[PDB]
């Protein structure tokens, strides 16, 4: 896969920027919900 | 008739210890 | 012959009766050259005579663990072991050679030897092929899966269940409960100091709880009513282990005076 | 067996060799110091 | 031509008259080298044909031209003799599926070598002109079965060749009767790898590592790569990578780093994962799967999470991968070791968690079993806390040290063994230019 | 094949078996001793009952073994014990290395015995059994009738016995100016 990128830690995982904004918004929404 | 044959390998290897003390000969 | 004798003997069950005739047949295959697995292909032995041979290993096996001997059963089952496994040997094969290992390594397993209960696994020639085609070789394994990092919730109760308990297993079955709950007792005694009697009765699977008061007694267990306690859950100080770390400057020291000697007999 | 009593009975020889150096050995080791002083 | 060829055999043997002077070490070293140059005029055609005119006249020479049988002809006790052997050595090299295809001719003509006028006096004498390897590698090839029906009794050969091998292991004097030596045990630690429990490994163990130095870096890391493999299934992971970690670069393999040192890397990674520490991939991704890793990885991949389900299925995708390098038998345990390693990071973070928060992550796998599981978990240790139900409280303890402990220092004997490391193994290469200086 | 139906024949009684065991065990012994390696203890207690004959069978075995683990006093000693399972004229390396190995460890005995005493060999405190072997091996080395073989021996071994004997006896054989020689070779 490529070359170098920053490499280790590890590829951590993925889907949770969005699914935080997604809950972000449910947070929130919840939090509209509060 | 293998008595004494492998006795050499005993001094055989001995060869050695000579050449250390021929590295330590230079060495020193 | 007693050949078939014995063969009926152990057919009959009565195996204390079938002990006996064993040496002398044992004396047999000497002379029948059958009981040293002939490494000059003899043609026909394995199926030409060495069958029951191959058998005898099993039934007296078989006799000697129902009479719960183990050696004799495992002595039996190494010389099986090339018929059973000698590495090819589809020249003769049978099944229960499968319920024997499956016996005998739930035996090494009762027998707590860890590796070398699994390195048979890989001393075993086909393993998965073999392994899990067997609920008795399925026992184990699985079995250490709970067994081995020490939950053995649903193993021990599936050793109740044991088809292979049920049938001629029952001889470890017993050991290995035990076997099993020193273990959690360690557990337990890792997990916990104080601990309810019930919950470590729970924990030990047991009806009376004064089965366990002998247990942590017999542990040596700190108790009071109705609690096991662990105020100390370890073995800490007592005797041997000494005089090595504290190895602090000591080997440090030596340790220097090793540095300092590969910094002297660096000359 | 027979050669040898010639033969390998000659490397006890070798096997002194060795004897006669590591004791020279710590001599350039002092004789260093010693004149490593003066220098 | 067949000229040039034979010319590097006659350099060869020129050398070998290196060796019919003395060791050696050039030519052993030379024909290793030369070994090398083995690849490239090759052929038998007028080689193996003039050779044996080149060889003519001795009886073995002869002898070998069954293993020759073809048209040769033509015309052409002393200059004939070792050569003939460093012949019968090539005459080995001969076969590697180079001027061969079935050596099953050549396994008997192996002992009609091996045998005859050979595997004697050489103790001293003939320096590891044995390759038993090439030796065995031509069984190796053979092992591909299957076929032999084993084959035979069971599979007597292979088990007279452990005696064979053993009947060097006899000769094996310790010598110097040594290099191709636990190749032969190699050979029985991958015939135990074959269908075999080495634990007579020990009893391999018992004698020695291949000393010493005169071996190729390969075998002694081949030694270890088998070594460590004993400690797979011995259950010892550190000391098994410790050979790995004694193995891999080391023994400078790259042809051989293809396809035979992934499987040592194979190894490799199951070790830190039976240790729980998954190493990053990040590299491991490549030059690895494509063939290799990237189970390991998969693995890693769950035992970074160690879900058992998500975990089996990497298993139960690559289990018959897993099978090829009978690696199955492992990650069986690294399930729960993971699902226990979470468990550290459940937040054993507070205190405590109580019982059925930390029963809740069990709530989320199993419960009741919790009290096992965690006792299960709490039993290895690879967590320290503590619990009672009678609280149902688990106490998941400091983990906390301010060091001031040999711990570090425990680390500095490790470096301080390295102190000397080169330190003194310069005084070891000290002599090589100095002393070669007096000659 | 692999020894352990050998394993289990061993403690498997009826000495009859013991000995087939033994006997099977011994021709393969060469190859799975290292399986065997783990039964020596037993084998041990084997070579420790009068009651089974062939033992030294096993002792032997044990030899064989013990090579094959580098045990040589050990081996020696039970080779020695063996007598019969082990012979000179049977030639394999390893009865040929044994042997050797055997031998060497009279030289100092002997040594040592002549240390104290130059007669030593005269005498028992050097187990005959080598001694014979020994001065066997130095019949062969008589019968190999080049004698600074066995002299240069001898001459460790110091038994003028063999020596003047081997001169003597060689004496009225032949070589008039060698029988003078050989002496001042020697």
């Amino acid at each position: 896969q490529t070359n170098i990128w920053e490499e280790n830690w590890d590829d951590v995982e993925v889907d949770d920027d969005f699914t935080n904004e997604l809950k972000a918004e449910l947070d929130r929404y919840k939090r509209e919900n509060q | 008739e293998q008595k004494i044959q492998e006795t050499e390998l005993k001094i055989r290897s001995k060869t050695e210890n000579v050449r250390r003390l021929e590295a330590q000969r230079n060495a020193l | 012959e007693l050949t078939k004798s014995l063969s009926i003997a152990f057919e009959n069950g009565d195996y204390a009766a079938c002990e006996k005739l064993l040496p002398p047949i044992k004396i047999e295959l000497i002379k029948n050259n059958l009981l040293i697995p002939d490494l000059s292909i003899q043609n026909d032995i394995y199926l030409n005579d060495l069958m029951i041979t191959k058998r005898i290993l099993e039934v007296g096996a078989l006799a000697s663990i129902q009479t719960f001997n183990f050696d004799s059963f495992e002595n039996y089952f190494n010389q099986l072991k090339p018929y059973y496994f000698s590495n090819n040997h589809k020249l003769s094969e049978s099944d229960k050679k499968s319920k024997l290992i499956s016996l005998y390594l739930l035996n090494l397993l009762s027998q707590n030897n860890t590796t070398k209960f699994h390195s048979e696994l890989q001393y075993l020639d086909k393993h998965i092929k073999n392994l899990e085609d067997d609920s008795l070789l399925s026992y184990p394994i699985k079995l250490d899966r709970w067994l081995m990092e020490g939950s053995y919730q649903k193993a021990w109760d599936l050793l109740q269940s044991g088809s292979q308990n049920i049938s001629e297993f029952d001889s470890f079955t017993d050991i290995l409960k035990s076997a099993i709950r020193d273990e959690i007792a360690k557990n337990t005694e890792l997990s916990y100091d104080f601990l309810p009697l019930s919950n470590i009765k729970a924990l030990l699977f047991f009806n009376n709880e004064k089965e366990t008061e002998k247990f942590a007694l017999e542990r040596n267990w700190p108790i009071v009513n109705s609690k096991v306690y662990f105020n100390n859950q370890s073995k800490e100080k007592a005797d041997y282990e000494d005089e090595m770390m504290h190895e602090e400057d000591q080997k440090t020291n030596i340790i220097e005076k090793a540095m300092d000697y590969a910094i002297s007999i660096e000359n | 067996y027979f050669k040898l009593k010639k033969l390998e009975k000659e490397y006890e020889l070798l096997t002194l060799q060795e004897d006669y150096i590591k004791d020279e050995q710590r001599h350039l080791k002092r004789e260093l110091k010693r004149a490593q002083e003066e220098v | 031509m067949a000229s040039t060829a034979v010319m590097m055999d006659v350099d060869s043997s020129g050398v070998n008259d290196l060796h019919h002077s003395e060791k050696k070490y050039a030519e052993e070293d030379q024909v290793q080298e030369l070994l090398k140059v083995l690849n490239e005029i090759s052929k038998t055609t007028l080689t193996l044909d003039p050779r044996y005119i080149w060889r003519s006249l001795k009886d073995l020479s002869s002898l070998r031209n069954q293993e020759l049988l073809n048209a040769e002809t033509l015309c052409f006790k002393t200059i004939e003799v070792t050569a003939e052997i460093n012949c019968f050595m090539h005459l080995l090299v001969q076969l590697f599926l180079w001027d061969s295809k079935e050596l099953e001719q050549l396994v008997e003509f192996n002992r009609k070598v091996v045998i005859p006028n050979l595997l004697c006096y050489y103790n001293l004498r003939s320096l590891n002109l044995i390759n038993a390897k090439l030796w065995f590698y031509i069984y190796l090839s053979h092992e591909t079965l299957a076929r032999s029906s084993e084959e035979i009794n069971s599979d007597n050969q292979n088990i007279i060749l452990r005696s064979t091998m053993m009947k060097f292991l006899k000769i094996a004097s310790l010598k110097h009767d040594n290099e191709t030596k636990a190749m032969l045990i190699n050979l029985i630690l991958r015939d135990f790898l074959n269908n075999g429990e080495v634990d007579s490994a020990s009893d391999f163990i018992s004698k020695l590592e291949y000393p010493h130095t005169d071996v190729s870096s390969s075998l002694e890391a081949r030694y270890f790569f088998y070594l460590s493999k004993i400690n797979a299934i011995q259950l010892d992971y550190s000391t098994a990578n410790e050979y790995i970690i004694a193995a891999i670069r080391k023994a400078p393999h790259n042809s051989k780093s293809l396809g035979f040192l992934q499987q040592s890397n194979k190894l490799h990674c199951c070790i830190q994962l039976l240790m729980g520490d998954i190493p990053e991939l990040s590299f491991f991704h490549q030059s690895n799967m494509q063939k290799s890793l990237l189970p390991y990885y998969h693995l890693t991949k769950a035992v970074k999470l160690g879900d058992l389900k998500k975990f089996t299925s990497t298993i139960t995708k690559y289990k018959q991968l897993l099978l090829k390098d009978d690696t199955y038998q492992l990650c069986v345990r690294l399930r729960s070791n993971v699902i226990k390693t979470g468990i550290r990071i459940i937040s054993l973070t507070y205190k405590k968690i109580s019982l059925r928060d930390i029963c809740l992550k069990l709530n989320l796998d199993s419960e009741q079993t919790v009290e096992y599981m965690v006792s299960r978990a709490i039993r290895d240790g690879v967590i320290e806390a503590k619990i009672n139900h009678e609280d149902g409280f688990i106490e998941t303890t400091e983990l906390l040290n301010i060091y001031d402990s040999e711990d570090p220092q425990q680390v500095f004997d490790e470096r301080i063994k390295f102190a000397n490391q080169l330190h003194d193994e310069y005084l070891v290469s000290m002599r090589y230019p100095e002393d070669k200086k007096t000659q | 094949t692999t020894a352990a139906p050998l394993l289990a024949l061993l403690r498997e009684n009826q000495d009859s078996v013991k000995t087939y065991a033994l006997e099977s065990i011994n021709n393969v012994v060469d190859q799975l001793w290292s399986e065997i390696s783990n039964e020596l203890p037993d084998i041990e207690a084997l070579y420790d009952d009068d009651t089974f004959s062939d033992r030294e069978m096993a002792a032997l075995i044990a030899s064989k073994v013990y090579y094959n683990l580098g045990e040589y006093e050990s081996a020696v000693k039970y080779a020695l014990a063996a007598k019969d399972r082990f012979d000179i004229d049977e030639k394999s390396q390893f009865v040929e290395t044994i042997v050797s190995k055997s031998i060497e460890m009279y030289v100092q005995e002997a040594s040592k015995q002549y240390t104290k005493d130059e007669q030593f060999y005269t005498k028992d405190i050097i187990d005959p059994k080598l001694t014979s072997i020994f001065e066997r091996m130095i019949e062969k080395c008589l019968k190999a009738s080049e004698l600074k073989l066995a002299l240069g021996i001898a001459l460790e071994g110091y038994r003028l016995d063999i020596i003047e004997s081997a001169l003597k006896s060689k004496l009225d054989q032949d070589s008039t100016s060698e029988n003078v020689k050989i002496i001042n070779y020697l």
